[PDB]
RNA sequence: AACGCGACGAUACUACCCGCACGUUGUAGACGUAUAAGAAUAGGCUCCGGCCUCGUAUCCUAGCAGGCGAUUCCUCCGCCGGCCUCGAAGUGGCCGUCGGUAAUUCGCGUAUUGCAAUUUAGACACGCGCGGGAUCAAAUCCUUUGCAGACGACUUAGAUGUG
């Protein structure tokens, strides 16, 4: 396109007011609608959440691993 | 991720000279000479070993590390030019109109120009004006063939490319008119 | 149609300007200035010669 | 083959190179922490050439033309010192440009009222005799 | 983020005719003060166990200095930082002499790389890799190498704001 | 012959009032004197005579010159700009002009 | 170090236009006179398109009902567009703001009465000190000779003229050099021997 | 009407200026170039036209023409302009 | 551009030019208002020895606001001329005359402005005075013209003439 040649009119930045207020009302609008939908809630929530565990590239995860495991047996054995 | 230290290497034949300074390149060789500025890449220019030209650039990004995969092969292709050369064959076909083809060297500003007559049948005479240092000649060994060589494999590749876009057709249909300058073989003088 | 500035249009022109019109406009200002040059030809300080001072500004005064 | 490049010639930061610091003190790389910072000890008998062991940032040194050959990386305080005075950084340093413009500055600021017009005085007798040398060529 | 130091906080529900001697719970926690190290512990304590401020009682609060601040080190930061989809793993690497040095450079690269705040990031492990080898990063692997030195190219001299005008074109070699 | 000079005073300029976005106080003045880029340097010139020289219409008591006399009050910014108080406010048509920082009382 | 001059000229090669013209407002209006030489070689960050895309938006700009009187007036020459940027910096619509710009002065090249004066440089502005150096930069007289501007070879012209003289002048300079230090030489062993330890313990 | 003509004010001057001579070169002989005359009338004239490819090829055609006087003019003085960034 | 600029012609008085005498004259603001390479910044300068972060550098810088007389010195500054050079909004160099001149060292003088009070001191412009040189002008109204025209404005012509 020939932008540079001949550009267009710009696109204002410059917020005007009237937006500003109406563009706050909306933001607490949807915010208050997000909260009472999720009062309703029709859907399962659980208690344990999917731990991704320990990454695969942290250098200690051999003795890391080798100590959570002694760490339940002597417990177990303990208990 | 800012790679400290990265490194390329250019080696030279034994017949060249490589002027280097700030960043303009000069190589001379047997066929002539080549001059090129590249003050435009962030590069470090050194001498490794004998006959090798190191060439390095510290805490770079991969575009800038990237950037010298181009610089070794430009120098190293002004290298082959002053070494061995380049050259361009052009076969210029037609099914009806004979193209003439004039190739003639002036005195003036010392360029090459090629005329072209009879594009199928067109009276407008088509004059291209050869980049400086690209000679240009009708060979005598195979029928409808225009040599085009030099020293600088950029000149010799725009101006066959120069010659191939004037004879262009138009309004016309491409798989009925095959008349046209397109370029054959690519190589070395040498 | 093409335009008055057309590239193709100039490119004719400037070889018309070249190849056609230019010779006969030489011819013609060779014969007119042979009229004018028939008519016309019909210490440095204290000469001239050393070309001296004859007899808002751009900085600031001082 | 011939091959003449005149590009740039750099200090590298390496272990054994002392860098100047804003206080006018030394202090030799021993460990390069990354790009931008460097582990350094000075330990010179000078009060004025001594800097405490610690992390100094590239951006607030300078680099001088001196390196300790062999030093080894992540060597000590003891060890640092050893080679501090076997190589004779500080009479290496005291040789460099950069300390003898330093030198020139520190003499210059101690310059009192009279000083001042001992100099005035001296050196126009100074320049007595090189304006008529001039004059002579 | 900030100055910040180790702190070992040592906290207790508060004994009960039927829970005397309680568990004693313990954690390493970085923050720029003690006042918010104890706050840190609660907060928590209060996800983990079911011990609150209410109940509790601080036992000891103490300053871990690293032993050996003149060392350089190649640490490994384990943490988990929440975004708009959900907690995400990442592991990354930092030279560094000390560990709050660590913990202070990974606040503001993960601010920077990411726009995590504080209080969404959890530190799991911060641990210090014995031997090279145990570097996985390329950028921290690059500073680990053998005979290492570089130049310093396009180096800005330092002249003060108040110097405006210059009488020589300055040069950013040395 | 002397050839030499006489000054025994500092140069500064009179920038500006002591304002904030909007209101301006003309109460109290702002100097920048000459070679003076930090607030170290601006602390050795507090309490110092300042003193503005103009030129009038009429000669009054044997001169065109009047002047207003002030102090080197206290350091403003981090820039060496100081603040001064005069016995009249500036004429405030002197912003950018040049004012005398005598060396006493001199405590040196 | 704040010193204040008479006049201070700027040499304006290889400086970013509005940083220049911030720090060359407020010398203006702290009462310091200003004259900035070669506009036609500063240098606007970015890519050049962009510069040209903002000066075609601004000859956008124009009075309907009379462009004569009112209308933006796009000047096209270097130093107008420099001044443009110093003028939007400065309370133009005010006394004292018209007395800081009657302390400016711009011009193309190096008129006759500044090419023999000594030309500062503002390290705060210059490109090489400022610009990552993989960036982009343009020149205000490329955009210049772009929009309208005539005499970019007029310009170029009366420079090569003027830095032919100055070889000739440094040629001059070099040789007063030289026979200084041999000056320096010779009297140095003529002098005097007390007044030389004089000098040297005191740094001179 | 044409925009190119806007400012349609009476002349400021009675004689009109040329506003542009014809970019010089050294190549080309010494020569003047503008002259001044005074315009007489009009009369008509019959043209033997030699125009290749017109109707009119080869033909007689009336036209139109205007008749200047031009005494000769006298050169009574000489100027000098330099090249400056103003113009 | 009716508050942008250049070249040229003739300028009566007033005072046009030159010299010095001052102004109870105006200045968005003297007080050493000192300082010309060009170009690069992943390079440059050189005396070709070497040098480059750094103008916290170079020059100038002493004397009743800077006297008088020496001792001693050919160093620096200024005015005039002659030869040239400077046009982007125009100057500097060389030579000569004359005047001044601590690089060294003295003798005489400073007081009383009374313990500080801008150390009234520069440049430009403007005006008033003398004494030397120089010049003796135009425009408008008016009558007229119609290439012009609502009125102004404009193109013309009115002094001896191709009126």
């Amino acid at each position: 396109a020939g932008t540079i040649n001949k550009p267009k009119k710009p696109t204002s930045k410059r917020k005007t007011t009237r937006l500003r207020a109406k563009i706050s009302k909306r933001a607490a609008e949807k915010k208050r609608k997000e909260r009472k939908l999720a009062r309703k809630n029709p859907e399962w929530r659980s208690k344990l959440k999917k731990d991704p565990g320990i990454p695969n590239l942290f250098p200690y995860k051999e003795r890391l691993l080798q100590q959570r495991e002694e760490e339940r047996i002597r417990r177990k054995e303990e208990l | 991720m800012r790679y400290i230290h990265s490194e390329e290497t250019i080696p030279v034949p034994e017949n060249l000279k490589v002027s280097i300074k700030s960043r303009l390149v000069t190589v001379e060789g047997p066929r002539g000479k080549l001059q090129k500025d590249l003050s435009h890449i962030a590069v470090n220019f050194s001498v490794v070993k004998k006959g090798v030209i190191g060439l390095e650039i510290h805490h770079g990004s991969r575009k800038d590390v990237a950037a010298l995969r181009t610089v070794r092969t430009i120098i190293n292709n002004m290298i082959i030019g002053v070494t061995k050369g380049f050259k361009y064959k052009m076969r210029y076909v037609y099914a009806h109109f004979p193209i003439n083809v004039n190739v003639e060297k002036n005195a003036e500003t010392g360029c090459y120009e090629v005329e072209i007559r009879n594009f199928i049948g067109e009276k407008i005479v088509r004059k291209v004006v050869m980049a400086p240092g690209v000679e240009v000649e009708i060979s005598k060994a195979q029928k409808d063939e225009l040599i085009l060589s030099g020293n600088s494999l950029e000149a010799v590749s725009q101006s066959a490319a120069d010659i191939q876009q004037i004879c262009k057709v138009r309004n016309k249909d491409i798989r009925k008119f095959l008349d046209g300058i397109y370029v054959s073989e690519k190589g070395n003088i040498v | 149609a093409k335009s008055a500035r057309a590239s193709r249009i100039k490119e004719n022109h400037q070889r018309f300007k070249k190849n056609i019109a230019g010779p006969v406009e030489a011819a013609r200002l060779e014969r007119l200035s042979a009229k004018l040059m028939a008519i016309a030809q019909a210490s440095g300080v204290k000469s001239g010669k050393s070309i001296g001072r004859k007899d808002s500004s751009i900085v600031f005064p001082m | 083959a011939e091959i003449n490049v005149e590009a740039t010639s750099w200090r590298r930061v390496e272990v054994g190179r002392v860098l100047k610091l804003e206080n006018g003190s030394l202090a030799a790389i021993v460990e390069i922490i990354d790009h931008k910072r460097v582990l350094a000890d000075g330990p010179s008998s000078d009060p004025k050439l001594a800097t405490p062991r610690g992390i100094v940032p590239l951006s607030r040194a300078l680099l001088t033309p001196i390196v300790i050959p062999k030093l080894p990386r992540g060597a000590r305080t003891g060890a640092v010192k050893k080679a501090w005075e076997a190589y004779g950084v500080d009479a290496k340093w005291k040789e460099t440009n950069w300390a003898k413009k330093q030198l020139q500055q520190e003499r210059r600021q101690s310059l009192t009222d009279f000083d001042r017009f001992k100099v005035m005085r001296l050196k126009k007798q100074r320049r007595f005799e090189e304006r008529k040398a001039l004059a002579k060529i | 983020m900030g100055r910040l130091q180790e702190y070992q906080v040592i906290g207790r529900h508060l004994p009960t005719e039927a829970n005397p001697n309680p568990a004693l719970y313990r954690m390493r926690i970085f923050a720029p003060n003690e006042v918010v190290a104890k706050s840190r512990f609660w907060y928590f304590l209060r996800g983990l166990k079911k011990v609150k401020k209410a109940t509790g009682e601080i036992v000891s609060v103490n300053v871990i200095s690293e032993k050996h601040p003149l060392k350089v080190k190649n640490f490994g930061i384990w943490l988990r930082y929440d975004s708009r989809s959900g907690t995400h793993n990442m592991y990354k690497e930092y030279r560094e002499t000390s560990r709050v040095a660590a913990v202070e450079a990974m606040y503001a690269d993960m601010a920077a790389r990411h726009r995590a705040r504080f209080r969404s990031i959890h530190i799991l492990k911060v641990v210090e890799l014995e031997k090279t080898e145990d570097v996985k990063r390329p950028y921290i692997k690059q500073l680990v190498a053998k005979n290492l030195s570089f130049p310093l190219p396009h180096r800005v001299p330092k002249i003060s704001t108040k110097k405006i005008f210059s009488a020589k074109r300055p040069s950013t070699f040395s | 012959p002397s050839e030499a000079g006489h000054r025994l005073y500092v140069k500064g300029r009179h920038l500006s009032y002591q304002r904030g976005r909007r209101n301006t106080h003309p109460k109290t003045s702002l100097i920048k004197i000459e070679g003076v880029d930090d607030t170290a340097a601006a602390n050795f010139y507090l309490g110092k005579r300042v003193a503005y020289v103009y030129r009038a219409q009429k000669e009054v008591r044997g001169t065109k010159i009047r002047v207003i006399w002030g102090k080197i009050t206290r350091p403003h910014g981090n820039s060496g700009v100081v603040r001064a108080k005069f016995t009249h406010p500036l004429p405030a048509r002197s912003f950018g002009a040049s004012v005398r920082i005598m060396l006493y009382p001199s405590s040196i | 170090m704040s010193s204040f001059e008479s006049v201070v000229v700027i040499d304006g090669k290889g400086h970013l236009l509005g940083r220049l013209a911030s720090i060359v407002a407020k010398q203006l209006l702290s009462g310091q006179k200003i004259v900035v030489v070669r506009c036609e070689a500063l240098n606007i960050s970015g890519e050049f398109f962009r510069a040209k895309l903002k000066y075609h938006a601004y000859l956008r700009k124009m009075t309907r009902y009379n462009p004569t009187r009112g209308g933006p007036f796009h000047f096209r020459a270097p130093s107008r567009i420099f001044y443009k940027a110093v003028r939007g910096m400065i309370p133009h619509k005010t006394a004292r703001g018209a007395a800081a710009l009657e302390r400016l002065k711009v011009f193309e090249g190096v008129p006759p009465p500044y090419d023999k004066k000594k030309k500062m440089v503002v390290p705060q502005a210059l490109r090489v000190l400022r610009l990552q150096p993989g960036r982009k930069y343009c020149t205000v007289g490329r955009l210049s000779h772009e929009v309208g501007w005539k005499y970019q070879d007029v310009v170029a012209r009366l420079e090569e003229r003027r830095k032919a003289k100055g070889a000739a002048y440094y040629e001059r300079k070099k040789l007063a050099a030289r026979q200084l230090s041999e000056a320096k030489k010779a009297a140095a062993a003529k002098v005097d021997p007390k007044v030389s330890e004089a000098l040297a313990a005191y740094g001179y | 009407g044409s925009l190119a003509f806007l400012p349609r004010k009476r002349a400021a001057r009675h004689r009109g200026r040329v506003k542009s001579f014809p970019k010089d070169d050294p190549k080309k002989p010494v020569h003047l170039t503008a002259a001044m005359g005074y315009k007489a009338g009009m009369t008509t004239i019959v043209r033997d036209l030699d125009r290749p490819g017109a109707k009119a090829h080869k033909k007689e055609v009336v036209e139109a023409v205007t008749i200047i006087d031009c005494p000769p003019m006298v050169v009574v003085g000489l100027v000098g302009y330099i090249e400056t960034p103003r113009g």
